[PDB]
């Protein structure tokens, strides 16, 4: 059927530039008007740009007019969004939508606009204080950018896990993850949280050991 | 531009329940209003266009009505697959603008949190920081208050809270509350308490530890 696949997202400094692509297939890309729509971290949707089927005419809201350029290569069946003078407020998931998005949306590509430095997390074990189920924790502090992937015993502890949304602390992110296990299993059987931060190419393991 | 506002911001509902959500435009939009549903991790899907016209394939329990400035979406008998965020969209005038969304969530019985508190780890103290972490897991409703007490006195500064999305299996919520201090400040005090309060005047769910073990 119809495929709309966005690419090109990533981390960009404010003032920077980035060009997104939306590869279309499964229909005559040259006979529809295309659009970009974005979703902020606050889960608000906003129209970004609109272009005619031939690519000659474009329409923008005032928030991006003069900075964003929607274009298309009909011979390559590709829609584009050229962004310049990027602002932190442009941080969002960007979707390409056919026409008015009544039927076909892409899966989106994520843009983060920030000056913060890429940083691997510090991972700290959370063991219960020295005094049937036992809850353990994993503090994932001071990383940038999103995301991280937290698993417990390489995924084998999947139920009773709560990984909480990251919060802002300094110019970095912090989150914790909890795991709940029968008291008969830990500490006699090991529990370790695994933390993957692909942006820094790091994967750290932290064993949860009882407090002295 | 035209401003779209939706109500309510969020609501709980049970299986089979009739659900109506509303959407108001800052000016007359001539029924050029569409409704979208979005599930976590996925893109918005168009359910209704032109205020009351169903997109092909959308089940019969969905309907829309309204005119001018006031519009509504109705689910005649809720299904669990209907949970998510619903957005209205006006396309009477470019830029097409969205309402703020209505989060439709799952109703269940009240549940107290399982509270767990954790002293800072030795590793973190070596770096000079001290995060005291508290988990409130598997509670309902989502509106819960966390109160930190340090040697019996309430502490508000330095607390960062984070709330999960509703658990898709048991309809509960979980949240973490993290009190971050320097090592020196943390070691000035003895007892640390995390208190989960739902409604006022009820006894809290409390966990505590003494730094002097
Ligand atoms: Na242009
Ligand atoms: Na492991
Ligand atoms: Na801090
Ligand atoms: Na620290």
């Amino acid at each position: 059927e119809v495929q709309l696949e966005e690419s090109g997202g990533g981390l960009v400094k404010p003032g920077g530039s980035l060009k997104l692509s939306c590869a279309a297939s499964g229909f005559a890309f040259s006979i529809y008007d295309m659009s970009w729509v974005r979703q902020t971290p606050e889960k608000r949707l906003e129209w970004v740009a609109y272009i005619s089927s031939g690519g000659g005419t474009t329409y923008y809201p005032d928030t991006v007019k003069g900075r964003f350029t929607i274009s298309r290569d009909n011979a390559k069946n590709t829609l584009y969004l050229q962004m310049s003078s990027l602002k932190s407020e442009d941080t969002a998931i960007y979707y390409c939508a056919r026409h008015a998005g009544v039927h076909y949306w892409g899966q989106g590509t994520t843009l983060t606009v920030s000056s913060a430095k890429t940083t691997p997390p510090s991972v700290y074990p959370l063991a219960p204080g020295s005094a049937s189920m036992v809850t353990l924790g994993c503090l994932v502090k001071g990383y940038f950018p999103e995301p991280v992937t937290v698993t417990w015993n390489s995924g084998s502890l999947s139920s009773g896990v709560h990984t909480f949304p990251a919060v802002l602390q300094s110019d970095l992110y912090t989150l914790s993850s909890s795991v709940t296990v029968p008291s008969s299993t830990w500490p006699s059987e090991t529990v370790t949280c695994n933390v993957a931060h692909p942006a820094s190419s790091t994967k750290v393991d932290k064993k949860i050991v009882p407090r002295d | 531009d035209i401003v779209m506002t939706q109500s309510p911001s969020s609501m709980y509902a049970s299986l089979g329940e009739r659900v109506t959500i509303t959407c108001k435009a800052s000016q007359d939009i001539n029924s050029y209003l569409s409704w979208f549903q979005q599930k976590p991790g996925k893109s918005p899907k168009n359910l209704i266009y032109r205020a009351n016209r169903l997109v092909d394939g959308v089940p019969s329990r969905f309907s829309g009505s309204g005119s001018g400035q006031d519009y509504s979406l109705t689910i005649s008998s809720l299904e669990y697959e209907d949970m998510g965020i619903y957005y209205c969209l006006q396309y009477d005038e470019f830029p097409w603008t969205f309402g703020g969304g209505t989060k439709l969530e799952s109703k269940r019985a009240d549940a107290a949190p399982t509270v767990s508190i954790f002293p800072p780890s030795s590793e973190q103290l070596t770096s000079g920081g001290a995060s005291v972490v508290c988990f409130l897991n598997n509670f309902y409703p989502k509106d819960i208050n966390v109160k930190w007490k340090i040697d019996g006195s309430e502490r508000q500064n330095g607390v960062l809270n984070s709330w999960t999305d509703q658990d898709s299996k048991d309809s509960t919520y979980s949240m973490s509350s993290t009190l971050t201090l320097t090592k020196d400040e943390y070691e000035r005090h003895n007892s640390y308490t995390c208190e989960a309060t739902h409604k006022t005047s009820t006894s809290p769910i409390v966990k505590s530890f003494n730094r002097n073990e």
